[PDB]
């Protein structure tokens, strides 16, 4: 089962595909992916100024 | 197909053929794995306690 | 058992994952972290003025 430790000040949204429903969580948290659940990939900018 | 388990002594009896060793599967806190009952393809995610 | 001796005038922060819940100690006292306890690892500025 893959289970992902948030860190203390973020977040993370999933969504479980198979039942249609989304949820997002946060805190010092651990997510728990369920079967058909995913992350929601966000590529953000960073690298030295802004990429 | 049908699983035995539990602390006991089988043997193969005149009619039957073993399969496989049911085996290697501890869970703890916040930990599990993904199973597919076969016989209806429901995936799911069981977590906690050994299983 | 990891267990870590914090100093004197300083503070160390930690989530039980496994119960889902924080907690924070501060000064000459030992942390000690439970099964799916862990440290919040804080990246700071130093090297020669600030980096």
């Amino acid at each position: 089962v893959v289970s992902y430790r948030v860190p203390h000040n973020a977040a993370v949204q999933v969504y479980d595909y198979r039942a249609k429903r989304a949820r997002v969580v946060f805190g010092p948290e651990l997510v728990t992916l369920d079967p058909e659940e995913q992350f929601t990939v966000l590529s953000l900018s960073a690298g030295r100024p802004k990429r | 197909c049908w699983l035995i388990r539990g602390p006991l002594e089988y043997v193969p009896s005149a009619k039957v053929e073993v399969v496989e060793e049911r085996q290697a599967i501890p869970l703890d806190q916040n930990e599990g794995i993904y199973v597919q009952d076969v016989k209806t393809g429901k995936v799911r995610a069981v977590i906690g306690s050994t299983y």
